[PDB]
């Protein structure tokens, strides 16, 4: 199986990943407006599989702690979205044996979309108001099967985004956590045993986003 | 197989946005015979390794964009609509407007009776966005037509760097390169927001941190850069020289300078003449009438042979080093902390971290861009950085340098090709009216009598002659010299620059303007004035990707098309990935890129547009005659084309240069037609041509070195990441400039673990040595007259040492360092109705005026509207909530924006009073998108200064009010 390691201690919020995801799949842009934040789109949607969340936290001295969170499906080892949906119809949500990708299919139009979102501990699935299909991050599974990095990983300039075989990436996450703690002592890995997208947070994960961790 | 990329042809390209120079891979349908289907990063490129920021990553949406121009448009006087027209009509009628204006305006001799052979009724803006071969051909077209008002982007962001660093080191360029940042032990980012504005640079900055480096950001605002640095130090607007002067004092007081480096490789030991002095904020030789210095008062004491005297013991009181100590003793931590608003504790931390790189085996680098230098002392800011780097021995070494970050993908190149009013290609000055002959021109170059001083600029006659042979190969250089226009020696140089072109335009003194690859209706300070001023043109040519606020100024806000008589031609050019050519990145890497998809609809490359346009002028002159036809008719354009179109390859070969006959040079035989292998083999006797001497070496008989994609490195090359077989950098593939300073006088590196060059058994190993010669036999700064890195720099208008002169006018009345408040060699109103300091800056997702990126849905998606960033303090004072609509106003204009209330902005304490800063992006404009907002340059002033000619876009007075 494959895995992402996302070292949020290196993120510049360039939003290369957000754009590259849409370029590869030729996704449409949403209608957005500025409501007092650089964050946009404000949320994941049927047409937005990844958005970078921005959070400002006061600190003592000059400046802030500026927290950035490029959100995506965690590609859970034991996916609750699939456990749901398999109630209505098997084949709506499948798991790739080789990569470990969790994949939504066209049959998601036939299941209870709203229910499948609720089952997700990370609040990831989004519904098309018209066709009722569910969408989310698909791990760029076709790229991965063809020996390419996922679009968001390849584009990333800082080394925030990492991808590879699960043992290499777990070994990398443990090694990096130790190094990162020398600068950020309260650094933690997010649900490292449950998921295939392992975020390193510089502090309390919920500071980055309320569903940062399960 | 991936279906999306199956059946598509794969070509390489280079990003069309910033000067990092990231590599792309382009997939084009029908095995190259259709449209682009995908654009992403080139995994093999050594700078980005496949990475792209959102601008680069969205180039597919830029190129395959249905809002792009499809064909020429024409707008008749007083009309209120565009009329589509053929290329034939457009280029024909433009050639006639050029000829009609030239014939009526041309002046062979000025009033004083000197030959000038020019027209002053036409001006040109642009552009750093064109390929290097296009920039070169464009400048030579404009000058063959007799123009002198030739400017582009470089005036604003590049032009301060060139004399600051030239004075200091002998060249104006960024000293190191992007990959080299990874070798630094301490990175000081000051006057730069590199994480947002040069994003792939942070790949290498963070790798420096991984190996133990300290990252420091010094900025008035907390940015996405600041978020990833070890130390964020706030600084008050315009307080940079106090900051840097305190660091110089700290270095001297604590003896953290690199003693051997300073003694041997800087001008520390040189004896300054007794006529030098400084008192109460004024140097000696001040003329209070003319607001100017007599700089001969700053001259060195010369020995019997005309060489500046030296005390290697550094004990003589008039040694540069002793005068330096004296000058900066006023910059104590207490005074500096008060004015900068940086706490003493943080100053000490920053000074300690950075001055530690004064160790021989530690390296510190400074990264700056345009942010901090938009005023009259910007040159002296950069001088201070250079001086610090020289004291610490950081110039010439891996992980060191002054990394003056270039803005646009080819601003280095566009400047290199002389698209500013004062320079020809290769930084040969444009002659003034008193340089009556070529011999007089060549007479101005200073000579050295020091045998250890290479003084390379003595070769200038070879370069000027070779240039003239490139344009006019059937003429003797001395004769060809008379074809090209000359500026008036009487006038101040700034009369020919950006800001004054707008001033003259407003007085109705221009007939025609080229707006070639620029959007001045948004990019020029004081937009309301410029928009009105453009209505006093007779014709306007806009060459551009899309319709924009410049092309269509005549139907802009408040404008009545029926009252505006300007005739406008819009010519749609093609995007970067639809053409072949080179771009020179910030580190001087000259990188070749290839055509992927064919031009969209009936768009053309700039090379074809300009060449076709010139040919029509050439035809008109051949059949009608007219004003002094010779410069046009004799210009060598046959070297510029192949198979009936502009040829990037052939122009590049001409720019490199070739022998016009069998020639012996430097004890080598050369046959006629051979490519010149380096600028060392150029001649002044007509044997050689070369369009740009800097390019000599880039395209030899061995082929196009700019197109090399070879990652082969020796161990010592790979350790610091020189990549010498990847593309080509001027000069002659020297990746790190001044590298002779990186070794002792036996040729042993100061830091063996990060060697740049090394003397290994008879030769230099590593980088290409910057100046030939055995160890210990040459001074290391070969482009300097005297050979030394200049701590003391007496060629600068403001004085030989940087000194704090307040660039903020309105909130300040006293200078704590002297009795001289403002720059004494340089009319702000300060109307009390505008109490806040407005500033403009960039975000990661948009480009320049936003002309390009406001057309890309994914970038608008992330940043859809103009905003105004303010502190919680100012929000409370004005009763503004996060996300409210606010009105920002000044003496010059007004606009609306969305408020962003953030702790990332804080008040400044200036002379006991809280002063609030107000931040705007300058990426917006009325044409597109819906509800985006208009340019922040509605608010900015256009009163520059007679030295720089730069408007103040970083500190200008505004008010902010809530709207409902
Ligand atoms: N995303 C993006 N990148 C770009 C561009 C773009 O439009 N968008 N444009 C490119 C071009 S053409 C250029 S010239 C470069 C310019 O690149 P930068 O110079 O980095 O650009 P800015 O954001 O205008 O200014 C940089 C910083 O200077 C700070 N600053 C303002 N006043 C002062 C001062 O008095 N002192 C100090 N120390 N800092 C101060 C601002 O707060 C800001 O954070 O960027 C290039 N790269
Ligand atoms: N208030 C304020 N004003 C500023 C600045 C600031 O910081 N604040 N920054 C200043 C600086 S440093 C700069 S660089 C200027 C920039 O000002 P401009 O250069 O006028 O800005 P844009 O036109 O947005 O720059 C991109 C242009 O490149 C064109 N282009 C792209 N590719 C090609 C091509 O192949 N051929 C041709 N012919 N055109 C092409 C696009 O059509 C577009 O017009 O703005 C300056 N003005
Ligand atoms: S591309 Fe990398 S650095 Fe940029 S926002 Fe995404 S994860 Fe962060
Ligand atoms: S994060 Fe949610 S949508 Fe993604 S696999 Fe897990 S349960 Fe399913
Ligand atoms: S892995 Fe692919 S689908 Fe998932 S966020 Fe990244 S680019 Fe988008
Ligand atoms: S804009 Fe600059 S950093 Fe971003 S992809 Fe292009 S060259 Fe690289
Ligand atoms: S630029
Ligand atoms: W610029």
């Amino acid at each position: 199986g494959k895995m992402f390691f996302v070292d949020l201690s290196r993120c510049t919020a360039c939003r290369g990943c957000q754009i590259a995801c849409k370029q590869w799949k030729n996704l449409p842009a949403e209608e957005t407006r500025n409501t007092g934040s650089h964050q946009n789109p404000p949320d994941l949607s049927y047409v937005t599989l990844k958005t970078v969340r921005f959070t400002e936290k006061s600190r003592k001295g000059p400046g802030i702690d500026w927290l950035f969170f490029p959100e995506q499906c965690r590609h859970c080892v034991e996916p609750p979205c699939k456990g749901q949906a398999d109630v209505d119809l098997e084949g709506a949500v499948v798991k790739d044996e080789t990569t470990g990708a969790v994949l939504f299919t066209e049959l998601t139009a036939k299941v209870d979309g709203e229910s499948v979102r609720s089952a997700c501990p990370y609040d990831i699935p989004r519904i098309d108001p018209v066709t009722k299909r569910l969408s989310k991050c698909d791990m760029c599974n076709d790229r991965v099967q063809n020996g390419l990095l996922p679009a968001c990983v390849k584009t990333c300039p800082t080394g925030t985004m990492n991808f590879g075989d699960e043992q290499e990436m777990l070994a990398l996450a443990e090694k990096r956590l130790a190094e990162v703690k020398k600068t950020y002592p309260g650094a933690v890995l997010g649900d490292p045993n449950d998921v295939r997208v392992v975020y390193l947070f510089t502090r309390d994960p919920k500071d980055f986003y309320e569903h940062a961790v399960a | 197989e991936l279906q999306k990329l199956q059946w598509a042809k794969q070509t390489t390209s280079i990003c069309c946005y910033c000067a990092v120079g990231c590599g792309l891979i382009v997939h084009t349908a029908k095995d190259g015979q259709g449209r682009a289907v995908n654009v992403e990063g080139d995994p093999d490129h050594p700078i980005n390794e496949g990475s792209l920021c959102p601008k680069g990553a969205s180039i597919f949406q830029l190129g395959e964009n249905d809002q792009r121009g499809t064909q020429p448009l024409y707008r008749a006087p007083f009309s209120d609509t565009w009329k589509p027209v053929t290329w034939d009509f457009a280029l024909t009628e433009i050639a006639k407007r050029i000829k009609k204006t030239r014939d009526a305006s041309f002046t062979e001799k000025n009033a004083a009776g000197d030959l000038v052979n020019r027209t002053e009724a036409i001006a040109s803006f642009g552009s750093a966005a064109m390929d290097n071969e296009e920039c070169w051909a464009y400048g030579n077209i404009l000058r063959s037509l007799g123009l002198v008002y030739i400017e582009h982007q470089a005036r604003i962001x590049h032009s301060p760097t060139v004399p600051a660093l030239a004075e200091s080191f002998g060249r104006g360029a960024m000293t190191n390169h992007w990959n080299d940042l990874a070798n630094s032990d301490c990175i000081l980012i000051m006057g730069s927001n590199a994480a947002e504005n040069h994003p792939i640079a942070f790949k290498w900055v963070l790798r420096a941190k991984d190996k133990g480096a300290t990252l420091i950001h010094v900025d008035p605002r907390f940015t996405r850069t600041s978020a990833r640095c070890d130390v964020y130090a706030p600084i008050r607007s315009g307080a940079d020289i106090p900051f840097l002067g305190g660091l110089i004092k700290y270095i001297l007081d604590n003896k953290l300078y690199f003693t051997d480096y300073v003694r041997e490789y800087t001008n520390a030991s040189l004896i300054v003449g007794e006529k030098f002095s400084f008192k109460d904020g004024l140097f000696s030789g001040y003329d209070a009438a003319n607001k100017k210095y007599d700089k001969s008062m700053w001259a060195f004491e010369l020995d019997a042979n005309g060489v500046p005297k030296r005390d290697p013991a550094l004990k003589h009181p008039r040694c540069v080093i002793n005068l330096l100590k004296k000058h900066y003793e006023r910059y104590n931590l207490d005074k500096v902390a008060a004015i900068t608003g940086t706490s003493k504790e943080q100053l000490q931390q920053v000074y300690k971290a950075y001055a530690a790189t004064g160790k021989p085996d530690k390296a510190g680098t400074i990264m700056y861009a345009m942010g901090w230098t938009q005023h009259s002392v910007g040159v002296q800011n950069i001088r201070a950085m250079a001086m610090i780097q020289l004291l610490l021995g950081n110039i010439g070494v891996a992980g060191g340098g002054v990394n003056a970050l270039r803005g646009e993908s080819n601003v280095q190149g566009s400047t290199d090709q002389g698209l500013l009013a004062h320079i020809w290609p290769g930084y040969n000055p444009v002659p003034n009216s008193k340089a009556a002959t070529l011999e007089l021109y060549n007479a101005a170059t200073p000579q050295s009598k020091d045998p250890m001083s290479v003084n390379w600029w003595q070769n200038r006659p070879k370069y000027v002659a070779s240039y003239l042979k490139a344009l006019y190969p059937d003429e003797e250089p001395a004769a060809a010299y008379d074809y090209l226009p000359r500026i008036d020696a009487g006038r101040k140089l700034t009369d020919y620059f950006w800001l004054n072109i707008f001033e003259k335009m407003d007085k109705g003194e221009f007939k025609g303007l080229f707006a070639w690859g620029m959007n001045p209706a948004c990019g020029g300070a004081n937009a309301n004035k410029n928009r009105k001023a453009m209505g006093k043109l007779e014709w306007l040519v806009n060459v551009n990707l899309f319709e924009n606020e410049t092309s269509s100024f005549w139907k802009g806000p408040g404008m009545n098309p029926a009252e505006i008589g300007t005739e406008v031609f819009f010519l749609p050019c093609c995007v970067s990935i639809e053409k072949e050519g080179s771009v020179a990145n910030s580190g001087r890497w000259m990188q070749w890129r290839y055509r992927g998809p064919k031009p969209y609809a009936e768009t053309k490359p700039d090379g074809d547009i300009m060449l076709d346009m010139f040919k029509k002028v050439r035809e008109l002159y051949a059949k009608e005659g007219g004003a002094y036809p010779a410069p046009i008719a004799k210009l060598n354009i046959a070297d510029w084309e192949e198979h009936n179109e502009f040829s990037p390859t052939k122009v590049a070969k001409l720019m490199n240069g070739y022998f016009l006959k069998d020639t012996e040079v430097g004890g080598k035989q050369f046959k006629k037609g051979q490519q010149v292998p380096s600028f060392a083999f150029l001649t002044a006797d007509g044997s050689t041509c070369s369009g740009n001497w800097l390019h000599a070496g880039s395209f030899t008989d061995a082929g196009n070195l700019m197109a090399r994609r070879d990652k082969t490195q020796t161990p010592e090359q790979a350790r610091i990441g020189l990549f010498p077989n990847w593309s080509f950098c001027w000069p002659v593939n020297r990746r790190i400039l001044y590298n002779r300073a990186s070794v002792d006088k036996t040729g042993k590196p100061w830091n063996p673990a990060k060697a740049v060059i090394e003397w290994k058994d008879g030769k230099w190993v590593g980088d290409v040595v910057d100046g030939g010669g055995d160890p210990g036999t040459k001074h290391p700064f070969i482009m300097q007259t005297h050979g030394f890195g200049a701590l003391y720099g007496p060629g600068r208008e403001e004085g030989p040492f940087p000194e704090h002169y307040e660039p903020l006018e309105c909130p300040v009345s006293k200078n704590p360092f002297s009795k001289q408040l403002h720059n004494p060699v340089a009319k702000a109103v300060c109307d009390p109705r505008y109490p806040f300091i407005g500033t403009t800056y960039r975000v990661t997702e948009h480009w320049q005026t936003g002309l390009m990126t406001r057309r890309c849905a994914w970038l608008v998606e992330a940043e859809p509207q103009i905003f105004c960033e303010i502190s919680k303090e100012l929000a409370k004072l004005r009763g503004i909530g996060n996300g409210d609509t606010v009105k920002v106003s000044s003496l010059r204009g007004a606009l609306e924006a969305v408020a962003i209330v953030t702790e990332r902005i804080r008040p400044f304490k200036i002379e006991g009073v809280d002063v609030h800063m107000v931040g705007l992006p300058w990426h917006y404009g009325w044409m597109v998108p819906k509800n985006g907002g208009d340019t922040a340059n509605l608010l900015t002033p256009s009163a520059g200064d007679p030295n720089t000619g730069i408007p103040e876009t970083k500190a200008f007075m505004v008010d902010v009010r809530k709207v409902w």
